[PDB]
DNA sequence: CTCTGAATCTCTTCCGACGCGCCGCGAAAA
RNA sequence: UCCGCGGCGCG
């Protein structure tokens, strides 16, 4: 199976799973640890901002991509967000610092 | 082609400034459509982009005068375009 | 962009969580069926939350761009993306002010401690079970009582509205608004400093340093409460449609619909004016079903749907393995990804591996499209994807184009090293499975058993170079773990190896002399010479001079063919003397790793891949093939089962008479068996190993056998000498589940019929093998991930400390023989001292240099003994550690480089071999050497021959060099029939001692008296049943009377005519005590001699788990106890069921008292003298009893040595620092003994890098230091103690923790790896570093 | 003979790899 | 169609 682009789960933004609905693959912590041991601190943020999450990052890569620019667009991911809202939820004030 | 990297890395000394300052290089080759300083022999430009590192005519001081140098001379062309324009309108 | 510096957590006040919402929300509906549109003011109302579609107002009246941030007059919703859909949060009012679960519940109750109640009448005060009470006026009852109904019906008519009682919910705040925690922080304080009770000052100080961090935070306590509850925007619950216009409903929702339902009806409720007791219980209910939304399930029966499940709350989305955390933030699934299974690629290189062309094309789509708008054959990208979907011939060849260069990341599930992810250049190959080169297959741990692995592609330049440089499997060909090269080869190359490099002592052609290996090539492929056939051929060699230049040598030398042809491939440094053997897996590897010792990586990587080609075509070429015939069972193996047949049959008949026991029947039976099973193992070997060959002139010769099997064990290549064991003799006598061994010995071996009950016998070892191995997968995973996050904050910083202490390090010696020699477990450590030439102050190695081979070859050669060596635990560095004290890094030969996460290294490769786990008298000298005895205060009987009078003493075998060979524990009392640095030669019996009795000594003659002699009180006279001899019996403490319950029997030594004899080197007299239950045979008053005795004394753990315990610091269950404080030790008064042990200090002026249960066998006497942390009883010792006593440096030398045990037993190599950088982050925290100038309260507990800066600056300014101590915290403690509450919370304990920061008010700055991996921005290690160093820079500086 | 502190017992909480694949099936709510 | 829960196997 290969996926490339497709289709996206709502609740996070993240690519779906399995075969049957044409979803990626699972780059799960143990892979997260792997990278982080060799270094190439480029390659697992390039993973988590654009391949998975940051929807505004993914498809500038997308333009570049097609236009033959390969320079990376970091961004916040969604799934952070999604905690964020989900600890005010909470009745907890969470929020970042020096803005 | 390339199999191994280790004397760049000799070149360089630390393997993370190697792949930082080459990957300076590849980007302002790709987009600036710069010239590759070695023949390249129909390869991509990061395998270019490290043997010219490989070569050592590049490294991180070379990149640094040579951006220094295009910038200030982007400046002194546009102070002489300024002085023409002056000029014209006197 | 945002580049946010921290990140804060602190409580939600009323007033900013309603700034917070767009509004609130009224009706408990959600949408419409007959228009799917939201209600008018429901959970999903388009005035509160925003659009239902993108720039589209919810009725229509605008639906142009222009209208950007317009709310429509006629419906009052503005026009924006549905992207606030996503971000605009509600908010509920509640009719009676509402608590919050986590502060109620999570111990400790953050409320109760706030307070002075206990939380069981406070919580059942808030469910209105009873009022709370604010005084005023005069009763006799004051503020803060819990009363009850009918008591509150008293007072009130006994004193009206002079006083006010409430129920829970409103007097929970109501009371919270009424301290000042100024006065109370002040007056607990001045409590503090009066009280004397331990306990009490623990409840105080919790409470004091819990208020106090409320009034530095700023938080108000009041705000505990809730009066707003903010509704979570729906995007994030989203309501599924479903076939024909149904919707699946998301949690949150029912538990926010019961919630919307309860306050509108007490609203409703409280507006009709209702009696109380119908309002107290809907707002009691009211309360349930807010607990239940918040943390559905904490308290009592957790709400359910009609689906009997237990539904998920806000705070279950969290925790777990399934919440938000470790499921989406970590591990986000990835774009660009595939999966497939895997096949031998023989014919590839090493750094390249076969792709599927479809994966390809779908995987590199993107670039596809590209390319081909690059060459312009597709005008838009519909044209595109039209010509990459008819695959027309142009877009292969574009496709080839696009990988030429382009690396790809390649993982198989699960990742257990470094070595599990791995970059290699593809090529394209037909059919659907990925070609593997097959070397790495290996460190894949892969085994092609339709095992998957996935696949990634890099995108940006920066990715691409990171895989190149990094990912390579050219690069990293030695393990993290250890130096050992991971790519070796095995299975059929080294069979092919083995039987192309072995001879054979008559073959065709052999004798002949040939030039050189080009005609040997000729001589083969033309078939006139077989492979084993011994020639003379001329061979030429190079070796590198004192400048590198590769100086030439030849000659004309003994060979086997095929290692001629061998000597092709050979890169031009290798000297030729290492080819010339009988190739083995162990051969080829220290052969491998001599050319990549030698010569450069490129001639490593090369021969590597030439020794793969030729190992794969001439084990190819040899057809060796395993035939049933090749089992021979030797004739003997009937004889010698007959005999062992005759054997048991006797001993069965001699037990039968009556002349043995049972067991000891069983025990030699099991002996003979095991003699039996010993002499045919070696029968079939030497049967096996050995066939008769033909000489050049017919006579008989005798050569290494060609059997397959024997060469196929031999070889290494898959197999040992067990399982060859098996094929054909004995199979063994293995044991029951329980452990018991059958006494029925497995017979026939697998080529003969194993019987029915034979085998169903045989089945019992391999079900409990099968079961251990796939249970230890879930704890040995678990272990990893503990460790990891553990680890996961160091990264080298500095490259250098201005340190001088360091780690002491000497060989291993257990049971006579060296563990570990101290090349191992120095090499790639640097100097902490000048290292000094044996008996002489001039420098050998001079301070802070790198240990490698040629200076431990230096240092090999000096026969130095011990040595000091920088390691992480001793590291100054705060927030990190320096290179030097990390040493050499091992993947790279050189030293480290700033920037590398050791930790998360070190905790990988503890991880890697804990799969490999498995979890279910007298002394002789064994080689000739000099007798040491260490720790030793010894005295020499009248025997003549020596006793010790001394604990820990130490027996050491030490060779002419200076170097102990040989280590023993000396017992007290013991007799030794040696003096000091006598020589001895092996298997010499030197000391004595009677394991199963403890002795008294006396190191004066004279005659001994006896004393506090009284039957009944100290002793009873008791004779020997057996002998008829008289005897004293000690009694215990409570056997004896009452009234000589503290008497003390003892001997006294005195002159014939009873004058004090007195201890020499000391005034006083020479007194033995009489311990309980001893026996003494002698009289009183009888003369001994010096160094004489008389007394009658009386005298396991699976691998993964003892690891476990000893990383998590476990207290054992029977821990021994050790002394505090050096002095002579004694017994105080008689206690209750334990003894008191009391030492009074040789200076100190308190004296030290502890209760041990009396049950406890005491090593040391009470009349002796004790040194600080002296072993007082035997038994495992804690860690934190090392810790306190002996200091850090016990504490890393004992858990490296424990572990490094463990795994040596299981043989898995493993450098000691991996186990040392792990013991430093152990040692985060540390606690206060005296503040100093310090802002620091006495008691706290404190990261240590922050109370050393602090004792820096302070001394830097003159003032008074802090006094501390360290604490050994365990792994999931320490990890819980990190300051950065993110990481903490991603770990584990989740609601804890969030209590906890949001409490407290942290501030986290983001500084850990995995914080920083989660916020998404470049983790600071590694090629991110670089970029940090180019921030923390500039941030300063701006 | 009584009171307080210290220590144990009793209860409660947390948590046991991970990647898929396959299969099926929701409702007193509309 | 994309939601959630339970069972089964593979590595
Ligand atoms: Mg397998
Ligand atoms: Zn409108
Ligand atoms: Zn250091």
């Amino acid at each position: 199976h290969a996926r490339s682009t497709g289709s996206y789960s709502l609740v996070t933004q993240q690519p779906l799973g399995g075969k049957a609905q044409f979803g990626g693959q699972r780059f799960g912590e143990m892979e997260v640890w792997a990278l982080e041991a060799y270094g190439a601190a480029y390659t697992l943020q390039e993973m988590l901002t654009v391949k998975s999450d940051d929807v505004n990052g993914r498809t500038k890569m997308y333009k570049n991509i097609v236009d033959g620019n390969h320079q990376m667009e970091p961004g916040m991911p969604e799934s952070f967000n999604v905690l964020l809202k989900e600890i005010r939820s909470l009745g907890i004030n969470i929020e970042l610092e020096d803005e | 082609a390339r199999v191994t990297v280790q004397d760049a890395v000799e070149k360089i000394g630390n393997r993370f400034d190697l792949v930082l300052v080459a990957a300076r290089r590849a980007r302002q080759m790709q987009v600036g459509g710069k010239d590759p300083l070695v023949p390249e022999e129909n390869d991509k430009t990061t395998v270019i982009a490290l043997r010219e590192i490989e070569e050592g005519l590049i490294n991180n001081q070379i990149l640094d005068v040579r951006e220094r140098q295009e910038q200030q001379e982007q400046e002194a062309a546009e102070l002489q375009a300024v002085t023409a324009i002056a000029e014209g309108r006197r | 962009t945002e580049e946010f510096d921290a990140i804060k957590i602190a409580l939600a006040s009323p007033d900013m969580i309603r700034s917070w919402s767009f509004g609130e929300v009224k009706k408990p509906e959600t949408i419409n069926y007959r228009t799917f549109k939201p209600e008018r003011d429901g959970l999903f109302c388009a005035r509160i939350f925003g659009p239902v579609k993108d720039y589209e107002c919810l009725c229509g009246k605008y639906k142009r761009l222009k209208h950007r941030g317009v709310i429509c007059e006629k419906c009052g919703v503005e026009v924006t993306q549905t992207k606030v859909r996503r971000e605009r949060m509600g908010h509920i009012e509640l009719a009676s002010p509402t608590a919050h679960i986590w502060f109620l519940k999570s111990l400790p109750s953050r409320i109760g401690l706030l307070l002075d109640m206990p939380l069981r009448d406070i919580e059942r005060v808030l469910y209105f079970e009873s009022y709370v009470v604010i005084e005023g006026g005069m009763t006799n009852l004051e503020r803060q009582q819990i009363l009850t109904e009918e008591q509150y019906l008293d007072a009130l008519e006994e004193f009206g509205d002079e006083f006010d009682a409430k129920m829970g919910a409103e007097a929970i705040q109501a009371l919270l608004k009424s301290m000042d925690l100024e006065q109370e922080c002040e007056q607990l304080r001045e409590e503090l400093n009066e009280t004397n009770s331990e306990t009490k000052r623990k409840k105080l100080t919790k409470r004091i340093k819990l208020l106090e961090a409320f009034v530095q935070s700023g938080n108000k306590p009041e705000w505990m409460i809730l009066t707003v509850l903010p509704v979570l925007p729906p995007d994030l619950r989203p309501l599924v449609p479903l076939d024909g216009g149904r919707f699946a409903t998301s949690d949150l929702n029912d538990l926010y619909r019961r919630v919307i339902n309860r306050n509108n009806r007490l609203k409703r409720l409280l507006d009709l004016a209702a009696p109380d007791i119908i309002v107290r219980n809907e707002k009691r209910m009211l309360q349930e079903a807010v607990d239940a939304l918040l943390d559905n399930g904490r308290r009592g029966r957790a709400i359910t749907g009609s689906n009997k499940r237990p539904l998920k709350s806000l705070a279950d989305m969290i925790k777990g393995k399934q919440g938000r955390f470790r499921q989406n933030l970590l591990g986000k699934r990835v774009d660009y990804s595939g999966r497939s299974v895997i096949t031998v690629g023989p014919y590839l290189r090493l750094h390249q591996c076969g792709l599927p062309k479809k994966m390809a094309l779908e995987l590199f789509k993107p670039f596809i499209y590209g390319k081909l708008e690059l060459r312009g054959l597709a005008t838009t990208i519909k044209a595109a994807k039209k010509m990459v979907e008819r695959e027309e011939a142009v877009v292969w060849d574009i496709l080839d184009e696009v990988i030429r260069e382009h690396p790809v990341l390649l993982n198989r599930a699960p990742t257990l090293h470094r070595l599990g992810i791995q970059a290699f250049e593809p090529v394209l190959i037909e059919g659907k499975a990925i070609q593997l080169h097959p070397l790495v297959c290996a460190a894949y741990n892969a085994d092609f058993d339709g095992d998957q692995m996935a696949v990634h592609v890099p995108l940006t330049l920066e990715a691409q170079l990171e895989a190149r440089a990094l990912m390579m499997s050219t690069n990293n060909i030695l393990s993290p773990a250890n130096g050992e090269p991971i790519i070796v080869p095995s299975q059929d190359v080294v069979l092919g190896l083995y039987y192309m490099t072995r001879d054979c002592v008559n073959a065709k052609g052999e004798g002949m002399v040939l030039t050189g290996p080009k005609e040997a090539e000729r001589l083969y492929r033309s078939g006139l010479a077989s492979l084993h056939a011994r020639v003379k051929v001329r061979i030429t060699e190079y070796e590198k001079d004192a400048n590198g230049e590769l100086v030439a040598k030849t000659s004309l030398k003994d060979t086997t063919v095929g290692r001629a042809i061998l000597w092709m491939i050979v890169p031009k440094g290798l000297p030729y003397s290492i080819v010339n053997q009988a190739l083995g897996k162990k051969a080829i590897s220290k052969m491998l790793n001599t050319c990549y010792r030698i010569l450069g990586l490129k001639p490593t990587v090369i021969f590597a891949d030439q020794i793969m080609y030729t190992g794969f075509a001439y084990a190819a070429r040899s057809g060796a093939s395993v035939g049933i015939d090749d089992m021979v069972i030797p004739e003997k193996k009937h004889e010698i089962i007959s005999e062992a047949e005759a054997e048991v049959a006797e001993i069965q008949e001699q037990f039968q008479s009556g002349l043995v026991t049972a067991g000891e029947r069983y025990n030699k039976v099991i002996d003979i068996w095991a003699a039996a099973n010993d002499r045919v193992s070696k029968a079939m070997m030497d049967n096996l190993q050995t066939e008769t060959v033909i000489n050049r002139d017919g006579q008989e010769e005798k050569q290494v056998s060609f059997n397959s099997i024997y060469m196929m064990a031999d070889s290494g290549a898959r197999g040992s000498a067990a399982q060859i064991r098996q094929l054909a003799g004995m199979r063994g006598l293995m044991a029951k589940p329980d452990g018991s061994i059958i006494e029925t010995p497995i017979t026939a071996n697998f080529r003969e019929g194993l019987n029915v009950l034979q085998y169903f016998i045989s089945t019992h070892g391999a079900r409990k093998g099968l079961a251990d191995t796939a249970l230890k997968t879930a704890n040995s995973g678990y272990l990893t991930r503990r460790l990891v996050d553990v680890a996961q904050d160091l990264v080298v910083t500095e490259d250098d400390c201005g340190t001088h202490e360091g780690i002491m390090m000497t060989p291993v010696i257990e049971g006579g023989d060296v563990k570990e020699p101290l090349r191992d477990r120095v090499l790639g450590r640097v100097t902490a001292e000048d290292v000094l030439k044996p008996g002489t102050a001039d420098i050998l190695v001079p301070r802070n240099t790198l240990l490698h081979e040629q200076w431990c070859d230096l240092l090999e050669e000096n026969s130095v003994d011990a040595v000091k060596v920088r390691s992480v635990v001793s590291c100054d560095t705060d927030f990190g550690v320096c290179a030097h004290c990390y040493g050499r890094d091992l993947a790279r030969g050189h030293i480290i480089n700033k920037g590398e996460a050791i930790g998360v290294i070190a905790a990988q490769s503890i991880g890697e071999p804990g799969t490999q786990l498995t979890m279910r008298s007298s002394i002789q000298v064994k080689n000739k050497g000099s007798i040491k005895l260490s720790n030793v205060k010894s005295v020499v009987n009248s025997s003549g021959k020596l006793v010790i009078t001394s604990r820990n003493t130490e027996l050491k075998l030490i060779d002419e060099f200076g170097r102990t060979k040989e280590s023993y524990k000396v017992p007290y009392g013991a007799v030794l029939a040696k003096g000091d640095g006598e020589q001895v030669a092996g298997g010499e019996t030197v000391a004595n001692w009677d394991p199963h009795t403890m002795p008294v000594i006396t190191e004066v003659s004279g005659f001994v008296r006896f004393t506090d002699m009284i039957d009944g009180q100290t002793i009873t006279r008791q004779t020997d049943e057996l002998t008829g001899l008289s005897s004293l019996v000690v009694l215990d403490s409570a056997e004896r009377t009452a009234g000589g319950k503290d008497l003390r029997p003892a001997l006294k030594i005195v002159d014939a005519q009873g004058n004090d004899v007195l201890i020499p080197g000391t005034d006083m007299p020479a007194q033995y005590f009489l311990p309980g239950k001893a026996i003494v045979q002698l009289e009183d008053g009888v003369q001994i001699s010096s160094g004489d005795t008389l007394a009658r004394i009386p005298q396991i753990t699976g691998g993964l788990p003892r690891v476990a315990d000893l990383f998590e610091a476990r207290r054992p269950k029977e821990p021994a106890i050790l002394a505090e404080i050096s002095g002579i030790v004694s017994f105080g008064k008689e206690t209750k069921g334990k003894r008191r042990l009391v030492i009074t200090p040789v200076d100190g002026s308190d004296p030290y008292e502890e209760m041990i249960p009396k049950w406890r066998q005491l090593n040391v006497f009470e009349g002796e003298r004790v040194e600080r942390g002296d072993v007082i009883s035997d038994g495992p010792e804690a860690p934190h009893d090392i810790l306190r006593l002996r200091g850090v440096h016990a504490v890393t030398r004992y858990i490296v040595n424990e572990v490094q045990d463990v795994y040596r037993l299981q043989g898995v190599k493993i450098n000691d620092k991996h186990i040392e950088v792990i013991v430093r982050q152990m040692l985060r925290k540390a606690t206060i003994v005296n503040a100093g100038s310090s802002d620091f309260l006495e008691g706290e507990q404190v990261e240590y890098s922050r109370v050393k800066i602090a004792n820096r600056e302070l001394e830097a300014n003159g003032k008074v230091g802090a006094t501390y101590s360290r604490d050994l915290l365990g792994i999931t403690k320490a990890s819980l103690a990190t300051e950065s509450f993110i990481s903490a919370a991603s770990f584990q304990e989740t609601t804890r923790v969030l209590t906890e920061a949001a409490v407290a008010g942290k501030r986290d700055e983001l500084r850990g790896l995995k914080e920083n991996v989660i916020v998404g921005r470049l983790i600071p290690a590694g090629t991110g570093y670089a970029y940090h160093q180019d921030r923390m820079r500039r941030r300063a500086a701006g």
